RNA sequence: UGAUCCU
């Protein structure tokens, strides 16, 4: 806050009010700031199931490793987490402790998903074209832009009909 | 002693016909001087919830906290307002810890430390409920009591959590903290206060204080006399150098929302629709024990010294002006600086507080502050010991 | 008109007189022509000249300390003296000594506090007629401008001993120098030398 | 109904120029004021921190010094800016505190130097080859006074403008003389050091090679007492205070500082350094004692405490064969058997600035609160401390396991 | 030991009392050098006395 | 004040 002196340093070694460690280097902004979400408990509305995805990828490495359940329980969190299509992969089991990030669940959200496809310019333009009523997935017009859409709902995202914005493409 | 420029302004009867505390707002403020008396502000913001109060400890900028969205810093003598924050997380109480640059609000689940401008600075992991949020500056120590058992401090200067005490007493229901001697005090449903520090994980003494639960409490300048409030129509006036209740002022028509004391020695009593303040309330006869009705105006039993009621409102919380003579109520709508003639000090110490800072000035004084910080195993329950 | 023959240019603007830098007739010209990174020379603050017989380099430094900037011109010469007396009678920043710089306390009242100096002279004592200008007339840390002409002061010796015997010798006087140079095609064997009177942190 | 309230009348605390400075109105009320015992705590312990990193003792040395080692240094007592320093090779260099460079140096003499004094500007230097030399300070040699013994020390006296030396007998000679007025001798032992005291001039101290030290008394031509000490004794100091009690230092790591009216109890020991400590300088103030061992370190402590508030070392001097204080108090001279005589603080915290009258009565209140804050033992922590090398810390700790194994 | 000096000025001269000495020893010490840059730290030594034009 | 590491 000051440019303190050469003096007020050595007094005031461990202080800061910018970046704190209780404050996790204000790493989920960074996330928050990347995919642009509203409030910001939806970040640790990712993270509490995320710790919650290799909570139980830990313990299901604790097993045994030739255990038939141990082998067909993973296989089946493997083909849900990977038609939600938050890891890229799913032959290798690493990715349930690598992969499984808040970013990687928050580029499975919608304005991300329309943001790939270069129906809109950025991402906060479609976001605003979600805000506006533009966008549906499939049947439904969604006005929440924090949608999760999986990997086999990600086809189904069009423009709704009859609007301004599709007739601008 | 007679360096002491300024004077304490008075309210006298002039008779015993007369009448103290028959004086009311709008008639307050014709004699009054004009900033003086437009520094009464009357911020009806009907739309969001219910209106915690907090002026800083100079009463340079107010910050006040709807309980449905609104989280508002403004610098409050002039036209300034620094920040405008609508959470849609409920919220109950916050403070500038240090400078009017970061206070801290007391949400639905997480405390939030936050710029002038309205930016987030810090969300905490920990104090996963809050609601009581108060500071000690002079150990930089948030301390905040949710509805949880525990009682959480944060040193904000390094930014860290000192301790976390479990009290074993359930929800906090009042938090005042010692100016004095910076211990806390918690009150819950029991009747019982238990004073605090962040070593020590028993409470430093509990007090049966009540019966009912503790609606709150409120403490000296002088750390003297602490004014606690029961949910039992009753409210004890504590001193607490030697732990005696002076006086038990029993069946209040309801019971008070909350307790505060000024610096001159003045209590506020709000009942919610009613705010009712005594002067020298708190000195060591009965006759100095606050009442209500004095019949046959006796002078040894006391009469309250100024009163007011709320039509539309059941009030919140208040909080004096530190250095000047008004009390700012949350109502419902919002808030209201009820003028008072002696209620503040009339010399501040410039070297302590400044309630005229330039901002140069103001980070002179930060940094003289944060090289002045006590660590936390200095609250003790005595400064000097 | 020139003040030597130089020529010079002209602008307009909603005219400016530029006049050109002969690198040839000036070792502080010369100085500037081979490159430079931090010069003493300022367009506000006071500067004193060691060493200027005419205008042939101290006009330059007239215009380059400008409007606000003023020169203090030592010499001793009559002849050359007169030329920069009446060509210091149309710059206001100019102001010439006639006194030896051996002595610069003859002359102590007639500058106060200067910032920085440049050294001309041929004389072979001349980390000595320098240190006699920079321990009472020189701002702390305002920095110095030796000009060495090394078959002048000491032709005896080798070619790079002048210069390294000339900056120990400044060394000892708080004199840490910044930065060296030769100016070679310019002018052959000679040398320019940019430091700043330390006087406080010599190592 | 009389209605008063406070104003604060926007003028009077906010002030009408912009050049104006603020109006700073003060309540010393206590309540107002919460922390007297731990804010002022906690500026103690701010200032001692900082003095911990303001520890800067070095200023620089003197010239380029001698090559082959300082043994003495003289100063002259009136001259706070200029002094003398003599090699055992011989080489008498003079230097001046401002310039720290050699004013004026001599071959004085192809033995050793074993004293130079200063009375008479006028410089004495005493030889190995039983001469003393008289220098003039702007040329050189004005005589030389040639004595029978080896000359195993000198010392000045101011009044009568008479010197005596040091030597197998103590002889006193005057300026004029070339032979000595009188010789004394309580023992017929060959004596190391001398020292007159400055007021009262005529008393001296002379310290004996077998272990003594004798009192001399110039009035009587005779020793007025002698005590027989355990080991014997390195160099002395009149305190300028005082004017009747002396330090002397010992063949053994230790420094005992007497009174002339009582020998038979020393006024106080010194034992901080580790071993045999050369010279003791006391201050003009009479407050502290600096003193320099022939282990690589000196130290500066206070005369009542008795242990070392302040200790001084650095790499490239050893055995430092002499310590000379300050005419004014502020910075001791350090002569070396590396030759080099360096230029140390009396205090690295206290600076020659003088000081702006904000941060003048800031720093008298600060260490006025260091002292009343003393005791407690996280100001004593960063109070006593800095650092001491490594055999030295190691000799320490051979000190006390010895004296645990003594006890 | 310094208590007067004469500073001198094309319009008369200037006679000026030196109140508070910097110490003669420390005289190419930083600390007294970056003093003399201060008018704040330059004030402590001088009174004025005299102009006399 | 202190205590680690590499030839």
């Amino acid at each position: 806050v000051r440019k303190l002196k050469h003096h007020e340093q050595k007094l005031l070694k461990k202080v800061d009010f910018l970046e704190w460690k209780q404050d996790q280097g204000h790493r989920d902004t960074q996330v928050m700031r990347t995919y642009h979400i509203q409030n910001r408990e939806d970040y640790h509305k990712y993270n509490r199931i995320c710790g919650d995805i290799r909570r139980l990828a830990n313990k299901l490495s604790l097993l045994p490793p030739t255990d038939p359940f141990r082998r067909k329980h993973e296989q089946l969190l493997l083909d849900k987490l990977y038609a939600m299509g938050v890891l890229t992969t799913k032959s290798k089991i690493s990715d349930l402790e690598n992969k499984v990030t808040v970013s990687a669940i928050c580029r499975r959200r919608l304005p991300v998903i329309m943001h790939r496809l270069k129906m809109a310019e950025t991402i906060q333009d479609a976001v605003k074209f979600i805000e506006q009523g533009h966008v549906r997935v499939g049947p439904n017009l969604i006005n929440d832009p924090a949608y999760l859409v999986t990997r086999n709902m990600e086809d189904y995202v069009t423009w709704v009909d009859n609007s301004k914005i599709k007739k601008t493409l | 002693d007679y360096l002491l420029p300024e004077s304490n302004g008075y309210l006298e009867p002039e008779n015993e016909l007369e009448k103290t505390f028959k004086v009311q707002q709008s008639e307050i403020k014709s004699s009054v001087d004009v900033s003086t008396a437009n520094k009464a502000l009357d911020l009806s913001l009907k739309e969001f919830g219910p209106y915690h109060i907090k002026y800083a400890k100079n009463g340079t900028h107010l910050l006040i906290t709807g309980r449905k969205g609104h989280v508002a810093s403004m610098d409050w003598r002039k036209g300034q307002l620094r920040a405008e924050l609508f959470l849609n997380e409920t919220c109950h109480s916050a403070t500038y810890l240090q400078n009017e640059q970061y206070f801290a609000v007391a949400q639905k689940k997480y405390t939030f430390i936050y710029d002038h401008e309205g930016t987030e600075l810090h969300r905490l992991k920990q104090h996963i409920e809050a609601r009581h949020l108060d500071f000690l500056p002079y150990h930089y120590l948030l301390v905040t009591a949710g509805e949880t058992g525990w009682l959480k401090y944060h040193d904000v200067s390094t930014g860290q959590l000192v301790s976390e005490l479990r009290t074993k007493a359930g929800p906090t229901m009042a938090m005042a903290q010692n100016p004095w001697n910076a211990v806390m005090h918690l009150g819950h449903s029991n009747g019982t206060v238990s004073l605090w520090s962040p070593s020590m994980p028993e409470p430093l003494v509990k007090l049966l204080s009540a019966r009912g639960p503790v609606n709150s409490i409120a403490i000296d300048r002088s750390g003297y006399y602490m004014a606690t409030t029961g949910a039992d129509r009753s409210m004890k006036i504590w001193d607490i150098r030697n732990f005696k209740q002076l006086h038990s002022v029993e069946s209040l028509p309801t019971p008070g929302t909350n307790v505060s004391i000024s610096d001159t020695g003045l209590l506020a009593l709000s009942r919610g629709p009613h705010v009712t303040l005594w002067k020298d309330a708190l000195k060591l006869s009965g006759d100095s024990k606050p009442c209500f009705g004095s019949m046959g105006g006796n002078p040894h039993r006391n009469t309250p010294y100024m009163s007011h009621l709320f039509a539309g409102n059941k009030v919140e919380n208040l909080g004096f002006v530190p250095f000047e003579d008004l009390l700012g109520v949350g109502h419902q709508t919002g808030i209201t600086n009820l003028i008072v003639p002696g209620a503040g000090e009339a010399n501040y110490d410039a070297l302590e507080l400044n309630p005229f800072e330039t901002k140069k000035q103001r980070q002179e004084q930060e940094v003289r502050t944060l090289l002045n910080k006590l660590p936390a195993d200095t609250i003790t329950l005595d400064p000097n010991s | 008109e020139s003040v030597y023959g130089e020529k010079r240019i002209s602008v307009e603007e909603p005219k400016v007189e530029y006049r050109v830098w002969n690198p040839f007739r000036s070792k502080l010209a010369a100085g500037i022509m081979g490159g430079l990174d931090e010069l003493f020379i300022a367009p506000g603050k006071k500067v004193l000249y060691l060493g200027a017989a005419s205008g042939t380099s101290v006009s330059h430094v007239s215009d380059v300390v400008g409007p606000e900037g003023v020169v203090y011109a030592v010499e001793f010469s009559h002849r050359p003296g007169r030329e920069l007396i009446s060509m210091a009678k149309k710059r206001p920043n100019i102001i010439p000594i006639i006194e030896d710089a051996r002595h610069p306390q003859k002359y102590r009242m007639l500058i106060g506090m200067v910032d920085c100096v440049f050294a001309d002279v041929a004389q072979p004592d001349q980390a000595r007629i320098i240190a006699l200008n920079s321990h009472m007339f020189l701002k702390d840390q305002g920095g110095v401008v030796i000009s060495i002409k090394a078959n002048c002061i000491d032709s005896t010796v080798d070619a790079e001993t002048v210069f390294a015997r000339e900056v120990q010798k400044l060394r000892e006087e708080r004199i840490k120098p910044l930065e060296q140079l030769t100016l070679e095609p310019y002018e052959r064997d000679h040398c320019i030398v940019v430091g700043r009177y330390m006087r406080s942190g010599l190592k | 109904m009389k209605i008063k309230t406070i104003k604060r009348s926007a003028d009077d605390y906010v002030p009408v120029k912009s050049t104006q400075e603020s109006q700073m109105p003060r309540n010393l009320n206590p309540e107002l004021h919460p922390f007297e015992r731990a804010r002022e705590y906690t500026k103690a312990l701010n200032a001692t921190k900082l003095e911990r990193m303001f520890a800067k003792p070095f200023v620089g040395q003197l010239g380029y010094g001698h090559r082959d080692g300082v043994y003495a240094i003289a100063k002259n007592y009136g001259s706070l800016n200029k002094l003398a320093t003599g090699s055992a090779d011989g080489v008498i260099k003079y230097w001046n505190m401002s310039t720290r460079e050699e004013f004026v140096s001599f071959k004085a003499h192809y033995g050793l130097v074993t004293g130079l004094c200063v009375t008479q500007n006028f410089m004495l230097s005493c030889s190995d080859d039983k001469t003393v030399k008289l220098w003039s300070i702007n040329e050189g040699l004005i005589r030389t006074f040639d004595g029978e013994s080896a000359f195993q020390g000198i010392d000045s006296h101011r009044e009568n403008s008479t010197f005596a030396t040091g030597g197998a007998k103590i002889h006193l000679w005057d300026v004029n003389r070339l032979k000595p007025v009188s010789d004394l001798s309580w023992g017929a032992d060959n004596i190391t050091s001398l020292k007159f005291n400055q007021n009262e001039t005529d008393i001296l101290a002379s310290t004996g090679s077998d272990n003594s030290i004798v009192l001399y008394d110039l009035r009587t031509n005779s020793p007025t007492q002698k005590i027989v000490q355990t080991m014997r004794t390195n160099a002395i100091c009149w305190n300028p205070m005082e004017a009747f009690n002396f330090v002397t230092a010992n063949e053994d790591h230790n420094a005992y500082y007497y009174d002339m009216r009582n020998l038979s109890r020393s006024l106080n020991v010194f034992k901080d350094h580790v071993s045999a400590v050369m010279d003791v300088d006391f201050s003009p103030t009479g407050d502290e004692i600096v003193t320099g061992s022939y282990d690589k370190s000196i130290r500066i402590y206070k005369t009542n405490h008795g242990h070392s508030r302040e200790i001084y070392h650095t790499k490239r001097m050893q055995h430092v064969f002499q310590v000379k204080y300050s005419m004014d108090s502020k910075y001791i001279i350090s002569g070396s058997d590396d030759g080099n005589v360096r230029l140390w603080r009396s205090k690295a915290w206290e600076r020659s600035n003088v000081k702006t009258t904000r941060e003048k009565n800031k720093l008298e209140y600060d260490e006025k609160l260091k002292e009343r804050f003393r005791h407690m033992p996280e100001i004593k922590r960063i109070s006593r401390h800095r650092h001491v090398p490594q055999v030295i810390k190691k000799a320490q700790e051979i000190k006390n396991i010895e004296l645990s194994s003594i006890k | 030991p310094i208590e007067y000096l004469l500073f001198e000025e094309p319009t008369g001269y200037a006679v000026f009392k030196v109140k508070l000495q910097q110490d003669d020893i420390g005289s190419r010490l930083k600390e007294v050098q970056e003093q003399i840059n201060d008018f704040g730290a330059f004030t402590k030594l001088i009174e004025l006395v005299s102009f006399a034009p």
